[PDB]
C-alpha cells in the first residue's frame, strides 16, 4: 500500500466532505481516534460534537501540498498545508497532521487515528 | 485499488 | 509516559543539537525513518523525503546547517498507535545568521522499546511556509 | 527521556 496515493485520496475525501456534509466527518475516526483543532476529544460521539460545535457551512479548502510517509504498524501519517475558508470568509492558512491507521482486517482501509489542526495566524 | 477510509456508504465519494 | 511532555523535550534537543552539531542529528533516526527538509526540486515541486539512517545523513550534511537558530512558537504532541507520539511544530528558522523563515513540520516518534523512556524518530517532515504559499 | 544513541 503506497502512503503518498493513500494520503493523497483521503486528503480528496475529508475535504471534500468537509464543504460538503461535516455532519458526516464523525466517520473517518474509530473510537481510539483523537482530534485537536484547547484540549483533545477523543471518539467518535465527542468528535461529531466538536465537528459541530464549529459550523462549518460551505467550508473550502486550498491545498498547497501534502506529504504522506510510512509510519510504524503500517499507517500512514499525513501532513497538509493549506488554506481554509468558512462561510466565505477569509482564507487562512493551516497546518493539518493525521495519523491514519489501517483499519487491522479490511484491506486497503484505514481510519483516521489522529487529527491535528492549527492556523498559522493564531501562532504567529 | 480504491482506498477506503472509515464506515462510509460505497459510492459516498464517487459523487460529484 | 505523558506525551506532551516528550514532544515538548524532543523538539527542544532536536533543535539544540541543530544549532551545537548538526553532523550528529542523524543519530536521532532508526532504520526505517523518512526525512524532508523544504527545497524545491528543479521544476519547482517540493523535494522528495528520502529513507534510512545513512540517506538522511547525507541529506542532512547537503543543506548546509550553520549556527542554526530556531524561534519555536507551537508545539503540540499526543499519543498515537502502539505507544507512539505524533508532534506538530511550528516555528521560525534561521540558517547561517541569515533571515527567519516560517515553517510547519511534523514528528513520529516510535519507542526503542529496547529500554523505556526512549524514543528515536520515524518520520520527521518539514516545509518552509515561503516554499508552498507565498 | 532519551533519543536515539548518544
Amino acid at each position: 500500500p503506497s502512503p503518498l496515493l493513500v494520503g493523497r485520496e483521503f486528503v480528496r475525501q475529508y475535504y471534500t466532505l468537509l464543504n460538503q456534509a461535516p455532519d458526516m466527518l464523525h466517520r473517518f475516526y474509530g473510537k481510539n481516534s483523537s482530534y485537536v483543532h484547547a484540549d483533545a476529544v477523543y471518539g467518535q460521539k465527542e468528535i461529531h460534537r466538536k465537528v459541530m460545535s464549529q459550523n462549518f457551512t460551505n467550508c473550502h479548502t486550498k491545498i498547497r501540498h501534502v506529504d504522506a510517509h510510512a509510519t510504524l504498524n503500517d499507517g500512514v501519517v499525513v501532513q497538509v498545508m493549506g488554506l481554509l475558508s468558512n462561510n466565505n470568509q477569509a482564507l487562512r492558512r493551516f497546518m493539518q497532521t493525521f495519523v491514519l491507521a489501517p483499519e487491522g482486517s479490511v484491506a486497503n482501509k484505514f481510519y483516521v487515528h489522529n487529527d491535528i489542526f492549527r492556523y498559522q495566524d493564531e501562532v504567529f | 485499488p480504491q482506498y477506503i477510509f472509515g464506515d462510509f456508504s460505497p459510492d459516498e465519494f464517487n459523487q460529484f
